[PDB]
C-alpha cells in the first residue's frame, strides 16, 4: 500500500475512475505554467554587451 | 540584478581606467618637448 | 559551513550513492611582498587549487586570464558552487581543454589548459568540487591552469576581469574543516563572570587557555607571545589535549555554561542543572554533555515524535524508565527541561547507580544509556563492557560522541587507548583529512609538527 | 550588619541564592524608572518575591561572600532582567 | 540579541 | 528583513571601499610609472 501511494494509486477503483481526466488536466497545466516560467526566466538572460 | 549591477561597475571602473592609461603618453611627449626646449 | 564565496548573491533507486569529490579545504595565496600589479597590498585570494597544493603553485609574479604555474597531476578545484554550463577542447593556441562553471555568484569562471575532465554539461557542482587535472598545452614541460572570470559566456576580451583582483575583494571561506577537539580547561564561559580576555574566533583553542594566532603563541590575558615555530617543535608538536573523564574540581558553579549557548541564554536551566549536579556529587560537565548529546543540543529536548521508538527527555526517558518513575513518555516530553530535571535527579537517585555516579563520566553514562545491569557490568568487568566487536551501538562509541558539539572529548581510562595510538601521528606539512591542519590555516600560521586528529 | 535599604520604589522580582563565585544572596527590583537594580552578596533577605517595595524600604544587610573579613554590597543596574554583563550601565554614573 | 554562535564543530 | 538589508548595504559599502582602494593602487602605479620614465 505504501508503495502504491507513493504514485497515487491507493485510492478505491470508483474513486480513481472520477479522478483521472482531472488529473492529467492538473498536471498538464503545472507543467505549461512551470515552462512559462523557464521560458521568462531563460529570455530575460540577455548579455549587456 | 544585483549580477547586472556588479558588473556595471566593473565596466565603469575599466574604462576610467582605459581614459587615466593616457598619462604616461602625455608624460612622455610632455619630457620630450621639455628637452627640445 | 559553505565553503567558497559566501557573497549575499550566493545565498538564495536501489544502488549505492557515493560522495560527490569534494574537498573541505581550499588553497590561499597572502603576499605581504612588494610585488604589484594592481591588486590590493596584503589582501588573500582563494585559488582554485587544493590547500595542499597552496606551497606548489606559483602566480607568476600578457592576456586577459591568470596563468598559475602548477606542478604536473595537481587537481583544479572549483572554488565556487554552480552549474558547469560546457566542456569541450579547442585545440591550436587558446583553450586547449576549458571548463565553464556559472558560479552562484553570477560570474562565470573558465579553467583552461586542461589535461582531462572531471565534471560533466549540465552538472550542479559545489564548492570544493573537483574539476580537472592541469595541462601543458601552452608551453611544454611546464604545466600550468588558464584562469578567467567573466560577467557572461562569451569567447572574448570584452567582458573579462582580472581573477586575482577579483578574489581580493569577494567574501569568502577559505576552510570548512570543523575546528580540532580537544581540552577546554579554560576556555569556558559563565554568564554571570564572562571572561575578561578573548581572541578572535580563528585562534587554536589549546588546552590551559593557550591559543595559537598568525604565528604566535600564548596564553588568553598576557600579552607575551612566542614564535609558533620555536616552542611547537617535531619533539613536542601541536597537542590539543583531552579532558580527564575522573577528575573535577568538586564544585559546580551556577552560570556555567560550559560552552553550550542554551545554558547562556537560559540561566534558571543552568543554575537548576547545577543544583541537580551538586547534589548528585558529579560534575555538572558530565551531564551537561550527556543530556545536550541526548537531546541534539538541546534542540529535541520537548519532542514528543522525533523518536520512533518513543525516546523523549534530556536524557532519554524510555517508555519502561518513563513508567518505573510514576508518569508516561508523553508527559515527559510536555514539561520543560527545568521540570524535567526534577526526573532526571530521581532517575539517578537509584541505589543501584547512585554510589558509582561519582567515579568518572563513563558511569554516568553508562547509567543514562543501559542503565543497572551495564553499570553492574561495568564495575564487575570494566574492560568487558567497553569491547568493540561490531555492534556500532555500544558504550564506546557513545563516549567518542560526548562533548562533540563544543569541541570536548574525554581520556577514559580502558577506552582511549585506541584513540591515544591511532592519533599519535605527528604531521609536518599539510593534509587534507586533518582538521588541525586546516584550524592552522585558518589562523594564518604556518604549518607547524601536530598530532593527527582525523575522524 | 548594616542594612541595604532600596533607593527607588519597585516591584521585587526575584529573592535567591547561588552558592560560588558570583551573585551570593541577590535581590532583583524592578524600578519605576524603567531600570532593573540588582544588590548581590547579602547575609539575609528582608524583602519577598512579587513584593512592592516604596523608596527606603529595607531590602537587606550586607555580606562577605567573596573576601571574608571583609563586608561589600554588590550593587549593579540593568536595563534587563537578564544576566550578563550585555546591559549594564555603572551604578555610579547612572546616579550621578 | 541571544549569545552565542553556530558551533564550527560538526554536530 | 531588516538583517538581509543590513548585509546588503554592508555588502554594498565593502565592495565601494574595496573599488576605492583598487583605483588608489592604480594611480599610485601609474606615478610609479611615471617615475621610471
Ligand atoms: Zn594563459
Ligand atoms: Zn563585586
Amino acid at each position: 500500500a505504501a508503495e502504491l501511494a507513493k504514485y497515487g494509486l491507493s485510492e478505491p477503483e470508483d474513486v480513481l475512475r472520477k479522478n483521472a481526466a482531472t488529473r492529467r488536466k492538473l498536471v498538464n497545466d503545472t507543467m505549461y505554467q512551470l515552462g512559462t516560467q523557464a521560458e521568462q526566466v531563460r529570455r530575460t538572460q540577455t548579455s549587456g554587451y | 540584478d544585483q549580477s547586472r549591477f556588479n558588473s556595471s561597475m566593473n565596466e565603469l571602473a575599466r574604462q576610467q581606467n582605459y581614459q587615466n592609461q593616457t598619462f604616461l603618453i602625455q608624460r612622455q611627449l610632455l619630457q620630450e618637448q621639455m628637452d627640445a626646449e | 559551513g559553505q565553503l567558497g564565496i559566501t557573497s549575499p548573491t550566493t545565498a538564495l533507486d536501489g544502488y549505492r550513492r557515493l560522495r560527490p569529490p569534494v574537498v573541505a579545504n581550499l588553497a590561499t595565496v597572502k603576499f605581504t611582498g612588494s610585488s604589484r600589479n594592481g591588486i590590493v597590498p596584503g589582501s588573500k585570494v582563494m585559488l582554485p587549487f587544493m590547500a595542499a597544493d597552496a606551497g606548489r603553485v606559483r602566480v607568476n609574479s600578457t592576456h586577459a586570464g591568470e596563468d598559475i604555474a602548477a606542478p604536473g597531476g595537481t587537481k583544479v578545484v572549483s572554488y565556487v558552487s554552480g552549474q558547469v554550463i560546457k566542456v569541450t577542447r579547442q585545440k591550436g593556441i587558446g583553450y586547449g581543454r576549458y571548463i565553464t562553471i556559472k558560479g552562484d555568484d553570477g560570474m562565470y569562471h573558465r579553467f583552461a589548459h586542461l589535461s582531462a575532465h572531471n565534471v560533466k554539461q549540465g552538472q550542479r557542482v559545489e564548492a570544493g568540487h573537483v574539476i580537472g587535472l592541469v595541462g601543458d598545452d601552452g608551453s611544454p614541460g611546464s604545466y600550468h591552469l588558464h584562469w578567467e572570470v567573466r560577467d557572461n559566456d562569451g569567447y572574448g576580451a570584452n567582458g573579462t576581469v582580472n581573477p586575482l583582483k577579483y578574489m581580493g575583494g569577494v567574501n569568502f571561506k577559505e576552510s570548512s574543516a570543523p575546528p580540532p577537539q580537544g581540552n577546554t580547561n579554560g576556555w569556558g564561559y559563565n554568564v554571570n563572570n564572562p571572561p575578561t580576555a578573548r581572541v578572535p574566533a580563528n585562534a587554536i583553542k589549546l588546552p590551559n587557555g593557550k591559543f595559537l594566532v598568525n604565528n604566535r603563541t600564548g596564553a588568553l590575558g598576557n600579552p607575551t607571545a612566542r614564535a609558533a615555530s620555536e616552542q611547537y617543535t617535531v619533539g613536542r608538536p601541536v597537542n590539543t589535549g583531552k579532558v580527564s573523564g575522573s577528575s573535577w574540581s568538586g564544585t559546580n558553579d551556577y552560570g556555567e555554561t560550559y560552552g553550550y549557548a542554551y545554558l547562556a541564554n537560559n540561566p534558571e536551566f543552568t543554575k537548576k542543572l547545577a543544583i541537580t549536579a551538586t547534589r548528585l556529587g558529579i560534575s555538572a560537565q558530565w551531564l551537561v554533555d550527556i543530556m545536550a548529546f541526548e537531546t541534539g543540543n538541546f534542540k529535541k529536548a520537548t519532542n514528543w515524535s522525533h523518536s520512533r521508538t518513543g525516546v523523549v527527555g534530556l536524557i532519554g526517558f524510555t517508555p519502561a524508565t518513563a513508567r518505573a518513575l510514576g508518569t508516561t513518555t508523553y508527559a515527559l516530553a510536555k514539561m520543560p527541561p527545568e521540570k524535567q530535571l526534577d526526573y532526571v535527579y530521581k532517575y539517578l537517585s537509584d541505589p543501584q547507580l547512585k554510589p558509582h555516579l561519582s567515579k568518572g563520566v563513563e558511569y554516568v553514562a553508562a547509567s543514562i544509556f543501559g542503565g543497572s545491569p551495564l553499570v553492574r557490568k561495568m564495575v564487575n568487568n570494566r574492560s568487558g563492557a567497553m569491547q568493540r566487536g561490531d555492534g556500532d551501538i555500544n558504550l564506546q562509541n557513545y563516549l567518542k560522541k560526548l562533548g562533540r558539539d563544543v569541541g570536548r572529548r574525554y581520556d577514559i581510562r580502558s577506552m582511549s587507548r585506541a584513540d591515544r595510538l591511532i592519533g599519535s601521528a605527528v604531521h609536518t606539512g599539510f593534509h587534507e583529512g586533518c582538521a588541525t591542519c586546516a584550524a592552522l590555516r585558518s589562523s594564518g600560521s604556518d604549518i607547524v609538527p601536530h598530532n593527527a586528529e582525523f575522524d
